[PDB]
RNA sequence: AACGAGACUCUGGCAUGCUAACUAGUUACGCGACCCCCGAGCGGUCGGCGUCCCCCAACUUCUUAGAGGGACAAGUGGCGU
């Protein structure tokens, strides 16, 4: 069934989930097209403007 | 955060800016001066920190009137401002539009009046 | 004073600091701000020391933040 | 006929550029104190970018640089400042001549006589100070002399005798006699705070204002009052043109110039902003000096700007 | 000196970022060449600042590692300049965007992270934020030459120009490529 | 102002029993006139002048002298 | 309104500002000398790092310890009742 790589940059800082403590929430124009825009969840340290490197391009999380 | 300004500041603060509004200003540094001769404050970290909030509230009242804060002039400005009041509607034009039975309130009140009919539909509960 | 680093960030800053200390009282005002501006701009402080000092150790550690260790039980 | 422009504008100070003093010796400097502590010297060329350039830095306060002044010649300079000193400067270079202490607080304001053979100041202390190019000081004003803050004191232009104006808190202005060294004259009226206070050309005219917005308008030599305008919002900083019949005054919202005869308001200068919202604002000008020629007219304001405006028919 | 301001002898102009979004949290210099890879420093404060970090030093500083050689950036230092001098001798260049490169490369895009998951705790691929990328790619660079280094007759400098050369085109030779390409092949599954 | 304004004292009593411990702390107000004490007010303290005294709107005029 | 927290006190950094210092130093002489030639000069002589001379030299910059001021998140811009 597939593969691709998407590129999207950071709009707007959610704020933190996992139980931890150590998850960033994060909303994100779609870079080649910027008609989309998703909400992504992160390991590292994340500010607006920088970019992620998106594997699955639907999904869309939540909790966890 | 990790500075809130605790009561025996904020209460000065309220409390120079009652008695003191035409006297102080918009500028740390001249409250600060102004500290020393409208009252007695024991150390001089207090009477800064004391000076500072009245100014940040200064600064605020003179920008729109602070919850809780009054002062001879600002109750003078509200004052000259309640009074408005133009042509005045209500007219409310020529004649009144009644519901009737408010029409039938005057019919049976012995009471001339101007008029209109509009009044029917029922009318449901909720 | 200080060590062996120490020593040199020390000794550059007075020399920058110096080189402007001098255009100020003989030559001209924008010669050494253009100067204060190349530091300034690149740096590494050369006009403005930096604060960093020790902290104090407290019992209980033999750093400022480090604690002894403990078992329980 | 006629009105004033924006030639240009001198950078440079980052604090608050509090006072402003010109020369006629070399109507090409310029001396200006600053919050920053430190008095900048500037060589004007009219040139085209910075209507000039900083020629020289005077450290050596510690605390706000209240108040400034130069001589004629353009040779020495006498700042005031918080730090409670006084300072006399080599313009041409640096180097303090001399610290007048004394003061208990703030030094608001400095002036000095036209022999260049007085210097009088004006403190926080609520007393205004006599001192001698030394460093001497002469004489106290003292005398429940206010009994307030004072803001600015100045020394009028001749001649029968020494007389010096002061203005305070405490809302009077007061005419003092140096030959005595008792009070002169008490002027009342004033119903806030007077912030600055300037005397006319030759003498025999005194503006005093501060927070009402009313710059007031007195006759010093007969005594008695003349009259009042309306400025509005809170004056800073007061100057009497050499040339001109104009009073120029810095108001909160902005400078307002205007002529005594005949009466009208000559002019509000705005600086502009562009397409800027634009909210808040104001740094307001705090201080004023009239050019040698009443042509030039330099501003100090808040945004630690040297605004400059020219007149031209 | 006076020309342009480069490395320790090297230019930082004509470096650049092969790789949006990393761009910038790898700091050559648009504007900010030095001299030295060492400097007081303090990047701790704030939360980001690190990123102003120049990548140099924040490779040098990683070097320094195991109780025994904490502290020594002096040495480490040391290394790193010899380290571009070995780099630049394997493959001319900048040793420089050599050491960017490897840095770009070896960032995890992808990654896993523990999820509760009820039991049989499964683990949930998330992608990985650049700062994270850029800081776990250091670290392996360093972790990679330093175990290189240890039973080797070869020095830190040598593993470490080995290290960024084969990682700077991804020749999978590197201990770090191996462990990224590791990393990001857990994130997949999971999902 | 603990070391200010306090004084305190501990006695041993020695009773057939055992021994009891007397501990006696008296707070003296010279912040009011201590006294003129070593900072008078608690530093806790801070006491408004307002005004004190003024009046009139009263147009202008000029006296001389 | 008070108590604890805090404010409070102590210590330590920013002060070519303050008042000062031979039981603290520095500049800079007067400085010669020791005096080496280190380079230049054939050498007298010039520039040169220190020690020592100590002086009816000057200073407070480093040092010192006292008093002074600085921070109030002060200005500005987003966000939030």
């Amino acid at each position: 069934r597939v593969q691709p790589i998407k590129l999207a940059r950071v709009t707007k800082v959610l704020g933190r989930t996992g139980s931890q403590g150590q998850c960033t929430q994060v909303r994100v124009e779609f870079m080649d097209d910027t008609s989309r825009s998703i909400i992504r969840n992160v390991k590292g340290p994340v500010r607006e403007g920088d970019v992620l490197t998106l594997l699955e391009s639907e999904r869309e999380a939540r909790r966890l | 955060m990790g500075r809130v300004r605790t009561k025996t500041v904020k209460k000065a603060a309220r409390v120079i800016i009652e008695k003191y509004y035409t006297r102080l200003g918009n500028d740390f540094h001249t409250n600060k001066r102004v500290c020393e001769e409208i009252a007695i404050i024991p150390s001089k970290k207090l009477r800064n920190k004391i000076a500072g909030y009245v100014t940040h509230l200064m600064k605020r009242i003179q920008r729109g009137p602070v919850r809780g804060i009054s002062i001879k002039l600002q109750e003078e400005e509200r004052e000259r401002r309640d009074n408005y009041v133009p042509e005045v509607s209500a007219l409310d034009q020529e004649i009144i539009e009644v519901d009737p039975d408010t029409k039938e309130m005057l019919k049976l009140l012995d009471f001339g009046s101007l008029s209109n009919l509009q009044v029917t539909q029922p009318t449901v509960g909720m | 004073g200080g060590g062996h680093v120490a020593q040199i960030y020390a000794i550059r800053q007075s020399i920058s600091k110096a080189l402007v200390a001098y255009y100020q009282k003989y030559v001209d005002e924008a010669s050494k701000k253009e100067i204060k501006d190349i530091l300034i701009q690149y740096d590494r402080t050369l006009l403005v020391a930096d604060p960093r000092r020790c902290e104090s150790k407290k019992f209980g550690g033999p750093g400022a933040r480090a604690r002894y260790q403990k078992s329980y039980r | 006929t006629e009105q004033m422009t924006l030639r240009g504008t001198l950078k440079g100070h980052n604090g608050w550029v509090t006072q402003i003093a010109t020369t006629p010796q070399f109507p090409d400097m310029i001396l200006s104190a600053s919050r920053d502590k430190t008095i900048i010297m500037w060589k004007l060329t009219r040139d085209e970018t910075n209507y000039g350039i900083p020629q020289r830095a005077l450290r050596g306060h510690s605390h706000f640089v209240s108040d400034v002044v130069i001589s004629s010649d353009g040779q020495f300079a006498l700042s005031g400042s918080w730090d409670g000193t006084l300072r006399l400067w080599d313009l041409t270079t640096g180097t303090t001549t001399r610290r007048f202490v004394g003061h208990t607080k703030d030094v608001l304001s400095v002036a000095f006589s036209s022999d260049n053979r007085q210097i009088v100041s004006g403190s926080r202390d609520k007393t205004i100070k006599l001192w001698n190019t030394l460093g001497v000081c002469k004489y106290t004003v003292q005398d429940e002399s206010h009994s307030e803050w004072v803001s600015c004191v100045r020394f009028s232009p001749n001649s029968s005798n020494p007389i010096i104006v002061s203005c305070g808190w405490d809302k009077l202005v007061k005419v003092w006699n140096l030959a005595n060294c008792k009070l002169k004259t008490n002027h009342i009226g004033h119903t806030g705070y007077l912030n600055t206070v300037t005397v006319s050309p030759d003498g025999s005219l005194c503006a005093s204002g501060g927070k009402d917005g009313q710059a007031m308008l007195w006759d010093l030599n007969e005594g008695k009052h003349l009259y009042t305008l309306d400025g509005g919002d809170i004056i800073n900083a007061l100057c009497f043109s050499p040339n001109r019949y104009w009073l120029c005054a810095a108001t909160g919202p902005s400078i307002k110039i205007w002529d005594l005869e005949g009466k009208i308001i000559v002019d509000e200068l705005k600086q502009e902003v562009i397409s800027t919202s634009s909210k808040a604002e104001p740094p307001q000008c705090t201080s004023l000096a009239w050019s040698a020629d009443g042509q030039t007219l330099f501003a100090g304001y808040t945004d630690n700007l040297v605004r400059v405006w020219q007149v031209t028919i | 000196t006076p020309d342009i301001k480069l490395f320790g002898k090297w230019s930082t102009d004509d470096v650049q970022i092969n790789d949006i979004s990393l761009q910038d949290y790898i700091a050559v210099k648009e504007k900010y060449a030095k001299y030295l890879p060492h400097s007081a420093g303090r990047y701790a404060a704030k939360r980001f600042r690190k990123a102003q970090c120049p990548i140099v030093e924040r490779l040098t500083n990683s070097m320094m590692m195991h109780g025994r050689n904490n502290g020594k950036k002096l040495m480490t230092v040391r290394i790193v300049k010899h380290a571009f001098e070995i780099i630049h001798l394997l493959t001319g260049e900048n040793p420089l965007q050599v050491l960017v490169n490897a840095i770009i490369n070896s960032g995890p895009r992808e990654d896993s992270t523990r999820i509760g998951r009820a039991g049989t705790v499964r683990r949930q691929a998330v992608d990985v934020s650049p700062l994270r990328r850029v800081n776990q790619a250091i670290w392996l660079l360093c972790t990679g030459a330093r175990e290189a280094a240890f039973r080797n007759i070869k020095t830190i400098a040598e593993c470490l120009a080995d290290e960024l050369i084969n990682a700077a085109k991804g020749s999978s030779n590197s201990y770090a490529i191996k462990k990224k390409d590791e990393l990001e092949r857990v994130a997949k599954s999971n999902r | 102002p603990v070391n200010y304004y306090v004084d305190t004292a501990v006695r041993h009593v020695l009773l057939r029993q055992g021994v009891l411990g007397i501990k006696v702390k008296i707070m003296l107000p010279w912040d009011p006139s201590g006294k003129i004490g070593p900072k008078k007010p608690l530093p806790d303290h801070v006491s408004i002048v307002e005004p004190k005294d003024e009046i009139l709107p009263t147009t202008p005029i000029s006296e001389q002298k």
